[PDB]
Parts: structure tokens; sequence; C-alpha cells
């Protein structure tokens, strides 16, 4: 296992935005994540690529589509990035 | 400030704290010296790495009282904040508190119990399941925690009975099927099976750092040989469940004859023949098996000892403690989750309330609300610490704050006081690491609010939350009865002795200090030692100055056999309303109904009155005729109308009947024979004349008169006395059993039980003892039986004392142990003697 | 509630008129344990 | 006498003067009221006496 | 030892106190807080260490683990999955150290040497001069055998 997907495990239950493939921006609290960026998140305020805010509720985003995620500031003191 | 060198940044733990997903609030328990400290050690040990046990003493690094290093016995239950790794490895934050595991310090875990969500047992492979163990089973439950049970010192089944594995592994599955049948008897619950399956069991051995669930070790050999789902593979390691190794599968027949069980071949004999060839083959066939474990060693680390060798073998090898983590994550509930039982639990006032909606989601910003439970000292003993869990919003350095006690009402507004917040610390057991502020769901240390503050308090702010209401006070397990009286010295010097009472007052919580009416200070206590620590604490640390202490005596109680011969009737001194009662004993177990709260007023008169005419088959005139119980908080006498509507008006009695209650309440607490309370007595009213005119009506002609009434129908009805029994367990050799039944032949005491313990050459003797005969019983135990037998004692019943108390005719030699007949007599003369009364009371004196 | 280079019997302790301390009821230990120097079958008659 | 001389902390106990050759059992056993009516005696006595004339 | 006259009081009354067994000496030394006036240099004993319970081994040819009958026979009587769902190992998976036996020769006399007092239970350290070494410490540390003489208890 590599350095970046113990900080994927180490920011679950925090709130994480995520953009994949297709330019939409998924807001919400990280329930579970595994070693692929396979990602189950609830509370999702959606972005779409005009511009519609959306509220989904349950969100499992498979690891492919994704261009990439958005993390909380305070795991720069996290013992794995030390 | 100053910090010891630890693995992980402390701006993590003040970042993490804001999170209340990734916080547990776990209480550590037990029986007396089953690893409980020593595991808290092995914890310290793995997330400071200059913090090392010696190699001949054991650490206790949350033993930091002089006294605990001295008996070495834990005292005051202490807390702890770590931040620990999973087995996934994913950060958690810890707060755990050390409950000392005598029984007479079960307070110090009542105090632990209210501001935590979930209980760790520990259990000694080797004894099994003791007395504490089940009380504390009973006290989580009842106080509706989680529980998860964690079985330490399974190194004894290997180092000091040499036990075969799969009869270990029948050890081990008797003390979890004991568990599960204590949780059966008190749970309610049918979902609270205990299995290691579900990851609720872990092993462990806290002298050599060993501790796995199924979970890590199936992690061990995914990390060993790769490719294993070992969640799955965890599955199927307990249970009669057999590795076929022809087909490679796990199949519930026998293969053959001669195979083991999965438990016992993957997992268990690969821990015997580590410690086996540690202990007996350091020097011959060591390197080869450290060789293929994959471990390697120092050549000077090789020429230590057995017992540090072999701890450092088992902390190579199994490495960090990720299984509890996971144990204490999945069976205990975060303090956003698992807030809502807690406030319908804790909070006067109910959970429906505004401002329990509020506390209910564990908000970090609003009403801050705040729960202070226990009192730590300084290293001077000036001035107190509060600590307690922060429940709602955030509380802040300087921040003025408003402390409410527990007599405060909204009606009164009299308990409560606005102070102001010195400094706020996190603890760590031998430091204390200084913040600004403490967000909602941790616990907290809290300087400047010492001061009002008694046994309890409730945090809130000053403006605004005024509906705020205080939480519940703590509902010990047990009463204290052993009456000690003190008195100083030099009798100038008496003020400076009443600082210190109300000073060790504070620190303990189920202590109880009062003062007499013939002016002797009677601080109420449990056992000997618990006393004795009182003693050591009060001098050394609150005094200074010599104290005297006299002979400890047990509390007595009042209480009637017989029905009255006579109607006892009595009117006011306005002479215009009479009252007339009959007093009559309750039946047997109903006392015990009330006390552990099955019978309750407050109810709506008919579920009530039907569990009397249910149960006890009470006639409806009399079921739906009760209307009191006790002195205070529903004492076990109780208050009955037997008045028929045809001679007495019930639209007049039901305004009299205010302050009749207000004179039983008061005239139930300190009886005419000895000025103490009663136990199992039913107050039956059978004639009442009642004023017309209001003016007529007033209280202070009426609640005296009650007062009068009852002793009068007290006295009538055969008054007799009532003196505690200590249940006792004493563990024993094979031949001081005998010789424990002839130490408890002279103390009026008998044995009940008398059982073998399964997988060990012990027994228990399970009996009943006075407890003013208990003085000294444990150093007679420990003398007589060279050391060998040990035995603990809690109270358990209340039971009549035989003889007459009431006997003039018995003359009383002083300076003499008195047989049966004397004792009540001989008891309530000198309690009568000791208080402060009359020489004697007669039956007409009321 | 109120010279001699022998030693006297007037410096003895343990003169305690109690039936548990005259008879202390020593410990045999599991059949196993042997006190110290005195004879291995004088120990095994006497058990 | 607890007129003019209160005790709010009984300390006339201590400095009693008691006979020390008797035992416990047959010297003055010194109860409160028997102390405090003792007091009151010896000040009775002194109030009777001008302390310039003599002196107990 | 050479010691390193109280009046009647309503403190020590001897009509409030109930004279019900004989206080002693030991209960003053093993809580020497609840029971003494004027305690004023006395020292915490400890209080207890749980029971050893090794069990000496008497015959070399059985087994170093073995089920001793000393120890009490333990009385006989769970979430178990189907075998339809058939979990199956690689076939390099074996168990830790299942070429090495149970129990060696040294096994017993290793646990028996874990249980020694001092210095058998040491395996290294220094010497000492042979006339700091005490061979009688322990006989007349222990306690007076039953039976024996008056002046050799004095
Ligand atoms: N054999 C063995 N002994 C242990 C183990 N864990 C602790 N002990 C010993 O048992 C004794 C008591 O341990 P503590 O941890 O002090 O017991 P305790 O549970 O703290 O007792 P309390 O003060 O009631 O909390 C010490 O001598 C420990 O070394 C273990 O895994 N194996
Ligand atoms: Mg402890």
């Amino acid at each position: 296992i590599g350095v970046p997907i113990k900080v994927l495990h180490e920011a679950e239950g925090h709130i994480v935005t995520c953009e994949t493939n297709t330019g939409e921006v998924y807001r919400g609290k990280l329930i579970e994540a595994e070693d692929n960026m396979n990602c189950q998140m609830s509370n999702i305020t959606v972005t779409y690529r005009d511009g519609r805010v959306a509220q989904l509720e349950q969100v499992y985003i498979r690891g492919s589509k994704i261009r990439f995620l958005i993390l909380p500031d305070m795991l720069k003191n996290a013992p794995m990035l030390k | 400030q100053t910090l010891p060198v630890t693995v992980y940044e402390m701006d993590f733990l003040a970042d993490l704290m804001d999170n209340s997903e990734l916080i547990r609030n776990v209480t550590l328990c037990g029986h007396l010296h089953h690893g409980k400290t020593c595991f808290v050690d092995c914890l310290i040990e793995q997330t400071h790495p200059e913090i090392r046990k010696r190699y001949d003493q054991d650490l206790c690094y949350t033993d930091i009282l002089f006294t605990e290093q001295e008996r070495g016995v834990g005292i005051k239950s202490t807390p702890v904040t770590v931040v620990l790794p999973d087995t996934k490895g994913k950060s958690y934050l810890f707060n755990i508190m050390d409950t000392p595991g005598h029984v007479n310090f079960s307070d110090e875990v009542t105090a632990g119990l209210r501001i935590s969500d979930g209980v760790v047992l520990f259990i000694d492979a080797a004894e099994g399941v003791m007395l504490n163990t089940e009380r504390l089973i009973k006290h989580a439950v009842q106080e509706r925690l989680a529980v998860t049970v964690c079985i330490n010192k399974i190194d004894r089944l290997i180092l000091e009975l040499k036990l075969p594995p799969t009869d270990a592994y029948y050890k081990l599955r008797h003390i979890v099927d004991e568990v599960n049948g204590l949780i059966s008897m008190y749970s309610t619950d049918e979902n609270l099976i205990l299995s290691p399956l579900l990851g609720n069991v872990c092993f462990s051995s806290s002298q050599y750092s060993i501790c796995f669930t199924l979970g890590s070790f199936a992690k061990i050999y995914a990390d060993t040989f790769g490719d294993i789902n070992y969640q799955e593979f965890a599955k199927r390691l307990w249970g009669d469940i057999y590795f076929n190794p022809k087909t490679r599968k796990f199949t519930k027949k026998a293969p053959t004859s001669s195979s083991q069980r999965s438990f016992v071949e993957f997992i268990l004999e690969p821990l015997y023949k580590i410690l086996a060839q540690v202990v007996g083959d350091v020097d011959t066939s060591l390197p080869r098996t450290l060789d293929e474990l994959g471990i390697h060693l120092t050549k000077e680390e090789l020429k230590l000892n057995i017992r540090p060798l072999l701890r450092l073998v088992c902390k190579k090898f199994f490495g960090e403690f990720t299984g509890f983590v996971d144990m204490c994550v999945q069976h205990i509930p975060s303090p956003k989750v698992g807030a809502k039982p807690k406030i319908e639990h804790t909070y006067t006032g109910g959970v429906d309330s505004d401002l329990g909606e509020a506390m209910s989601d564990c908000d970090p910003d609003g009403p801050l609300m705040c729960h202070t439970t226990k009192m730590y000292s300084t290293d001077d003993g000036v001035q107190f610490h509060a600590f307690g869990r922060v429940l709602s919003g955030t509380i802040h350095a300087g921040q003025p704050v408003k402390v409410l006690g527990e007599n405060y009402t909204l009606e009164d507004e009299e308990d409560s006081q606005i102070c102001t917040v010195g400094r706020l610390w996190i603890s760590v057991a031998r430091y204390h690491i200084e913040v600004n502020r403490v967000p909602a769901g941790n616990w907290v240390l809290i300087e400047g609010v010492d001061q009002p503050i008694v046994k309890t308090a409730t945090i809130t702010e000053p403006r605004g939350n005024e509906e705020a209401q205080i939480f519940r006070p703590l509902k010990f397990n047990t009463t204290s009865v052993i009456k000690i009286a003190v008195e100083p010295v030099n009798p100038s010097e008496l003020p400076k002795m009443l600082d210190g009472l109300r000073k060790v007052n504070k620190s303990y919580p189920s202590l109880t200090t009062k003062v007499e009416e013939s002016g002797e200070h009677v601080i109420l206590g449990t056992g000997e030692l618990y006393l004795d620590c009182v003693m050591h604490d009060l001098r050394k640390m609150y005094s200074e100055i010599d104290i005297k202490v006299a002979d400890p005596v047990v509390t007595f109680c009042e209480t009637v056999v017989e029905t009255s011969s006579l109607k006892c009737f009595a009117e006011t001194p306005n002479k215009k309303n009479k009252i007339t009662m009959i007093a009559e004993p309750l039946e047997k177990g109903l006392a015990e109904d009330i006390e552990n709260e099955v019978v309750q007023i407050t109810w709506n008169r008919k579920k009530l009155g039907e569990f009397f005419q249910t149960k006890y088959d009470w006639d409806l005139l009399a079921a739906r005729s009760i209307w009191a119980f006790g002195p205070d908080a529903t004492g076990p006498n109780i208050l009955v109308d037997d008045t028929l509507p045809s001679e007495v008006d019930k639209a007049l009695l039901g305004s009299v009947k205010d302050s009749i209650v207000q004179g039983f309440q008061w005239g139930t607490r300190e009886g005419p024979l000895c000025d103490e309370l009663i136990r199992n007595v039913k107050f039956k009213i059978l004639d009442a004349v009642v004023a017309q005119e209001p003016l007529h009506r007033g209280g202070g002609q009426i609640i005296p008169t009650a007062r009068r009434v009852v002793y009068s129908a007290f006295l009538m009805a055969t008054p007799r006395l009532m003196e505690p029994y200590y249940f006792v367990e004493v563990q024993a050799p094979a031949d001081c059993v005998s010789a424990v039944y002839t130490v408890l032949a002279r103390r009026r005491g008998h044995v009940t039980q008398d059982a073998p313990i399964p997988g060990s050459p012990l027994y228990t003797i399970k009996a009943f003892i006075p407890a003013i005969d208990s003085f000294g019983f444990e150093t007679d135990l420990r003398t007589h039986t060279q050391g060998q037998a040990f035995s603990l004692s809690v109270f358990h019943h209340w039971q009549i004392v035989p003889g007459d108390p009431l006997d003039k005719s018995i003359v009383i030699r002083p300076l003499e142990p008195q047989p049966a007949p004397h004792l009540a007599r001989e008891f309530m003369i000198k309690t009568r003697r000791r208080k402060g009364l009359s020489e004697d009371v007669s039956i007409s004196k009321f | 509630y109120l010279f001699v280079f022998e030693w006297d019997a007037s410096e003895d302790t343990s003169i305690d008129y109690n039936p548990l301390y005259k008879e202390r009821h020593q410990v045999q230990l599991l059949g196993r344990g042997f006190i110290a120097g005195i004879d291995l079958k004088q120990q095994k008659r006497e058990q | 006498y607890l007129t003019e001389h209160p005790d709010p902390n009984n300390e006339n106990i201590v400095g009693y003067n008691n006979k020390k050759c008797w035992p416990r059992d047959a010297r003055m056993r010194l109860m409160k009221h028997d102390v405090n009516l003792g007091r009151a005696v010896f000040w009775d006595i002194k109030n009777r006496l001008p302390r310039s004339v003599t002196t107990v | 030892f050479e010691p390193l006259d109280e009046d009647w009081n309503e403190f020590n009354d001897i009509n409030k106190i109930i004279i019900r067994q004989p206080i002693r000496t030991e209960y003053k030394i093993a809580f020497p807080y609840l029971y003494n006036n004027l305690p004023h240099h006395v020292h915490l004993t400890w209080y207890h260490t749980p029971n050893v319970v090794f069990i000496k081994t008497e015959d070399p040819d059985l087994p170093a683990f073995y089920f001793d009958p000393l120890i009490n026979p333990i009385s006989h009587r769970e979430p178990l999955p189907d075998d339809d769902e058939e979990f199956e190992l690689p076939e390099f998976v074996e168990p830790f150290l299942k070429d090495t036996p149970l129990y060696t020769d040294n096994t017993a006399n290793g646990i028996a040497l874990l249980w020694a007092p001092r210095p058998f239970n040491l395996r290294s350290g220094r010497t000492r001069r042979a006339l700091d070494i005490p061979l009688v410490k322990n006989w007349y540390r222990e306690h007076c055998p039953a039976g024996q003489p008056v002046k050799v208890r004095v």
C-alpha cells in the first residue's frame, strides 16, 4: 500500500469534496473509502458543469472516474505525513 | 509549555477533538488486581517512546498517589487522553478512565460511568468471574452502557497452570458463557450476546504485551503470507469448526479423531510454541524460531533475563494493539450517536424538552452544557480542580460560567453561583496539557469553580439558558453503614479539622460527614481500607494535626414485627382535629421492590394499583388508597388510607394530606427508639376528625401531631431493630476451607455456598456475616490461613437483631460480649447513650 | 481500654491465649512443597 | 459562669487538675456538666476575694 | 523493642462502646490509621499479591503441558456460518511454527526456573564476595516451626 491511500482512510468521517471526469463536484461527509478510490459519501451538495446545485443524500463514487479529491486542511499534522 | 516526546503531534490531538465521531469515551474496570493499570501502562508505552517499564518493577504510570504506590492497589480513578491507530491505520481519540477494582471503591466506578459510553471489563483467565465483576456487570447494564469483555492473564494458562490447549479453550469458553449468562440475567436486550466472532471479546496478557482479537491475528496472517481476506478468515476461528487439510476448508464435522479445533490449531498453539521456545529453549532453538517468524534481535538483547526477553519477543511479534481499538470502536458508540440515551437517563426534565433536543445532537456551539463529577486536588491541596465532560457547546478559558449544584431547582434558584474559568487542561496521567478551548464531546479539567461544588455540578451560561435544569446525582451501587467518630486532640484546633472535613467530602463521592446532636462528628464509610484511605488523606493532606478516632460501629435501623394491639389516636394542641392509626409490617420482598424502583409513585393511579392487586394480592380498597413512602427518597415505609367515606368526607381529607405526608416523611426518619430510620412498615390511617375552619388546618398544629401519631403506632406494634449483613466471598486453597469454616463459626455467620472453580485448584466460599462482627475479619483469615486465603466483603442486606430492645428487666453488665437475647437491648441503650438521648423511652411517651 | 549468656524466658513473645494463633494451621502447599532442611521422609509422615 | 466566660469549643476540659495517683475508674471522670460546674464553683469562690488582698 | 495515662472524656466512654470481639495489635498494624491514636511514624504495608498457581512437576516422563488433576475438571456443555460459502486458503498458508514440537526436554525445567528464588531465576549477573552471602536468612525470616522449644523461639 502507498502513502496517499493511508491519507484517504485518514480523511474518513470528515467533509471532503470530490471532482470526477464528468466535471461534477460532490461535497459532503466521507463515510467509507477503500484501497481503490471507491468513495461512499453522504449529505452531498452537487455542483454540475452549468451550475445547478442539488442535494443528494447518499452517493457512491467509483474510483475510476475520479479526477481528484479535496481533503480537510488539518491533515498536515497526521502521523503518516510526518 | 514543555511536553514529553510523543509519536503524534499535539496539534493533531487539538484538531481531532472538533469531530465528535472520532472520539470514544471508554471506562476500563474489573475486579481487584486483574490487570487494568498494566494495560494502561502498555498503552502509554505504545504512545510514548521515552516511557518504558523497569526490568524488575511494574510501571504504574496512572498510579500517581503515594498511597497507591505503598499499598499496591488502586484508589482513585484517573483519566488519560491518547490517540491510537486501528488495524486499517486510522487515528482515533480515546478518553480512558482507569477505575480501581477494589469493591469498597465501587463509588469510584459510578462516578466514572456517568461521563462515559462504553465499558471494558477485564477478567482474569485464571480466576474467572469474581464478586466485583458480577457487581459491575449489573452496574453497567443498569446505567445503560455498552459492555465489552477483555480476557487478561492468559499467560497464567501457559506458565503457571501448564494446561493442555483444548482444555484452555474450554476454560475461555466457560468464562465467555458465564459472561453471557450474567448479561442475560439482567439485560432485557436479546442483542447483547458476546462472542469473539463478533469482534466483541478480545484476548490479552498485560505483563508481556499481548493483545489480539480474531481480526488482528488474521491481519497478521494476511501480512505474513498475503492474498487472504482476513475479515472473512476471522469469522471462522471460534467454535466447533475444523480445518480440513485435504480440501483446505472449514467444516463443522471431524476430519480425523485427532483433528484440533481451528482456534487451537491456528492461534493458541503458535502462542504456546512462542512462549515455549523463548522460556525453555532460549539457548538451542530460539534463533531458528525467531528466524522463521521474521524477528531479528541484537546480541545485547539476547543476553537479557527470561521475562524481559519474552516481553520483547511478544512486543516485536504482535506489535501495536489494534484489536482493542477495533473492539472499542465497533461496539461502543460515538458521543454524537450515543448522546440520546445519556440525556434520557441522566438529564432531569426529560429528553422531550427544548434543551434535551439541543443536547441530543452534541452541538459544539449553542447552549453550553457541562456535567462535572470528579474533583481532583493539587500538589498543595489548597484548591481543587473540577473534572467532567462537555455535553454541548464549547467551553473557553476566562469565560464567566454558572455553576449549578445538586440542590438547584427552577423554583428555588438558591444553589447557583457565577464563577470565572481560570485554566483548562486535558489530562494525561502524570502531566496535563493546557488548552484554551474544549468543544463538545470531550473531557475537561476546569480551574476556578471548586468553591460551590460538593459532589457533582452542572456548568451553564450566565446569560440565556433560563430553562436549564441540573443532571441527576450519582446513584451508588452500595450503602455506607460504618460509623466512625472523630475529634481533634487539641480542642482549640477544631476549626482546622472542620476545614479538612469539608475537603475530603469533595474528593470522595460516597463519603457522608455529619454532626450529631451530642456534638460528635460522624463519618460514614463502606469498609476498613476505605476509611483507612479517608484518614490518611484527611490528616496528611488537609489537617497536618493529630486527630482522635473512636471505635467503629455500624448503622442500625428500626422496624416492627406484630400489629399494634390498640388504635393510636392523637389530637393537635388546638384540640379540634384528631388522627388515628394502626401500624403493620410489609410483605416479604416488597421493600426491595421499592428500593430497586420496580414500584413507583408519580404514576397516574392505574398501573400502580394494578401492580399491588396483581402480584401481592392487595384489595381494590387497599391498592387505590396508598399515598406515600419513606422519609425523603421513597424509603421502604408506606402511608395507607383506610378511612371510609361514610364517616370521613374525602373532599375535606384531601386538603390536610399535604401536611400529613410532610408529617410522615419527617417522622419516618429519626424514629423514637434511637433516632434512626424505619424498615419494612405500613402506616394505616383508620380514623380522622378533620377541622372545618382553615386556620385550624395549619401545618404547625398537625405535622408534629402526625409525627406523634407515627411514633405511637410504631411503639405499640412491638418495635425491633435491624443490623446490616455483608456478603463474603473467600478465595482459598483446598485445605484452608475447613479453617474458613472454623473462623466463621464465632462471628454469628453461616456459609451458604461452597463451589469449586472450574479450571483452577481454588475454591469459592459464599457466606453472610453481621457487619458489626466484620471488624478484623480479613486479618483473621489472612493470619490463620498463612496469607493464602483472601476475602472481600460488600454490603448485602438488613436483618432483625435477636432480642428485645424495650426489655427493662434485662440488666447489662458493661465491658462484656453479651449473648443473643441481650443484643437488641445492648445496641439500643448504647446508641441512645452515644447519640445523647435519655437512658430509656416508655410505651406511653407519645 | 483503661554475665548472662542465655536469653531469659521473660523475653519471649507469642504468649497469646488465642485458639486461632496457637494453632496457626501451617500450609503444606498442594502436597508438593516442602519446608527446607527438615527431613523429607519425616515431612511426608507429619502431613 | 457561661454568661461572662463562654466556652464554644469545650476548652475547660484541658487544664483540669486531676489526681493521677488513682486509676481511671477511681479518679474523677471528666464529664462536661461536672467540669462546667467545677469551673463555676471556683469562679464563684474567686469573685468573693479582692485580688489586692489575697489570691487563689 | 524499647519504647520510642489518659483521662475519662466524653470520647472514650465505654458505655458508648460496643464490646463484641476483642481488638488486637495486628488490626492496628494492618490498618494503621483506623484504630490508632497518634499514628506518628507508621509505614503502609503491601496489601495483596494474586495467588501464584504454579504446580510442580514430579514425573519427568510426563509431557511438559499436562492436565495435572489437582486442577478441577471443567464442566462441559455462536454465529457459525454455513459450509456452502466455501472460503479457501492459498496452498502455501500454514499455521505458525508447525515444524517445532509443542514441548521439549528443557520446557518444564525452563518453566520451573521462572518461579525460582533469587538468584536461581536469573541467567546473568555479577559475582559477590563470599562473606556477603547469608545462607540462613530465609530460615529465621519465614516463621517459627511448630513444636520448637522456648529458647529457639526467643
Ligand atoms: N501473569 C500475569 N500477571 C499479570 C498480568 N497483568 C498484570 N499482572 C500482575 O498482576 C498484578 C496486578 O496488576 P495491576 O495491573 O496492578 O492490577 P490492577 O488491575 O491495576 O488492580 P487494580 O488496582 O484493582 O486496578 C501485578 O503484579 C501485575 O504484574 C499478566 O498478563 N500476566
Ligand atoms: Mg489497578
